[PDB]
Order: structure tokens, then sequence, then C-alpha cells
């Protein structure tokens, strides 16, 4: 049972709550990142 | 460039024995617990490799379904708990495109059967920084070592 139960606190809970209704643009990094997966 | 990402092949060998990403704990599970828990189906374990007949594994992820829940309604996810690059390819960018490889598996199987997001195991504070750095939301108190990115910011990665 390797963090395949994730039991969150109440501000744990309400972070996630709020990144599925105001979902985070991706980064310059992560971008990046994907224009390397592109190319393979 | 030389290097491939591919999940591990139920019926190949792997160089695994020279890796050193310089954490003990990730060697060591690579070495010994990995290839037994991928084939048992307790996690899939995806690899970073040189693309040769030797292959010689640099870098490892490994995926795990999994869901959060609260105290006192229910969400399905993924959660990443192993990420590991080799001391050789450290400071080239390849362990951020393993975590840009493992949204784009995430966001394929929300697209099949419907996953809402993928969680992360932060130990230390490096890693803790290293996902924050890719936009991960970090969580507080009890669930410290765990950081999310929703699907739909995955979505947006390889849509935008
Ligand atoms: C804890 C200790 O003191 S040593 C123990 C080591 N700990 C661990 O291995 C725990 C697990 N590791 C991790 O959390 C992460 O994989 C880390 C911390 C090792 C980072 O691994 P890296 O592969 O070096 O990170 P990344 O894939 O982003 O690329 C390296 C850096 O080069 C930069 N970079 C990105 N693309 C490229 C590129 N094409 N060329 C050159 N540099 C690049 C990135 O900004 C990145 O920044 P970061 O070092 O803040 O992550
Ligand atoms: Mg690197």
């Amino acid at each position: 049972e390797q963090h395949r139960r994730v039991i969150l606190n109440e501000e744990s809970w309400t972070r996630v709550m709020d990144a599925l209704s105001n979902p985070p643009s991706p980064g310059e990094k992560l971008k990046r990142a994907a224009k390397r997966l592109q190319g393979m | 460039d030389d290097l491939t990402i591919e999940i591990l092949t139920d019926d190949a060998d792997y160089d695994l024995q020279r890796f050193d990403c310089g954490e003990e704990a990730l060697n060591l599970f690579l070495t010994t617990h990995l290839v037994r828990q991928h084939r048992n189906k307790i996690l899939r374990a995806y690899i970073l490799c040189r693309n040769t007949p030797e292959r010689q594994v640099l870098g490892y992820y490994t995926l795990c379904g999994s869901c959060f829940e609260r105290a006192a309604k229910n969400i399905p996810s993924v959660t990443l708990g192993r990420l590991a690059i080799d001391r050789s390819l450290q400071g080239q960018g390849w362990g951020a495109t393993l975590v840009a490889h493992a949204m784009n598996v995430v966001w394929s199987a929300s697209l099949a059967v419907g996953i809402h997001g993928l969680f992360v195991e932060a130990l230390n504070e490096k890693a803790h920084t290293f996902f924050k750095s890719l936009g991960f939301i970090p969580l507080v108190g009890e669930n410290e070592n765990a950081l999310f990115f929703p699907t739909k910011s995955i979505e947006l990665l390889f849509t935008q």
C-alpha cells in the first residue's frame, strides 16, 4: 500500500478541489519537457 | 539522441547493475525490486534506456492507480511513486521529460476510463522543489510528501 490511498486533510483536499476548478497553466519548463517528448 | 522511453517489456533483459542516481534506496529498488513488482502487477515500470539490444537503463519511473479521499467524496487518480535519473544524464532535462511522458500516459488513460489527476511522491526537499518547478500543487500537513497536477492541466500541455 504505497501511495495508492491518498487520505487528504481538509486543507490538502481544498488545494486539489481548487486545482480541478482552476487548472494550472503549464509553465515554460514543463512545455520544454513536452517538446523533447515530441522529438522521441 | 540514442535514448528512448518505454514500458518495461515483459520478455526482455535490461542492464541495471551499473545504474547510480545518487540515492541508494532508488538504485536498490531498480536492481532488486522493480522487475518483480512490474511483472506481479504491483506497479507499472517505465524505463529511460539507450535503445541498443543491450538495453542500458539510465532512468525510471513507476505508476500505480490510486484514489484520494478526505476525512469526517473520492477522486480516482494515478500516482508516480518513484522517479530516478542516472548521474551521467543529470543536468540534461531528462527527469522532467520522464514526468512529461508520465503525464501523457495518465492523460491517455483518463481519455479511455476517466482519471482526474496525477499525484506524486516527494520524499526529500530537492524533489519537492523539482515537481513544484513543473507546476505540481504542494499538499500540506499529513499529505506533505504529495503534490498534485490535474488531468485538465496535462490536457493543456499537449493541446495548447
Ligand atoms: C538529494 C541529494 O542530495 S542527492 C539524491 C538525489 N535525489 C533523487 O534522485 C530523488 C529523485 N530525483 C528527483 O526528484 C529529480 O529527478 C532530480 C531532483 C534528481 C532532478 O533530476 P534532473 O533530471 O536533473 O532534473 P530535470 O530532468 O528537470 O533536468 C535537470 C535540470 O536541467 C535543466 N534542463 C532541462 N532541460 C535541459 C536540457 N535539454 N539541457 C540541459 N539542461 C536542461 C532543468 O531546468 C532541470 O532543472 P532541475 O535540476 O531544477 O530539475
Ligand atoms: Mg537530466
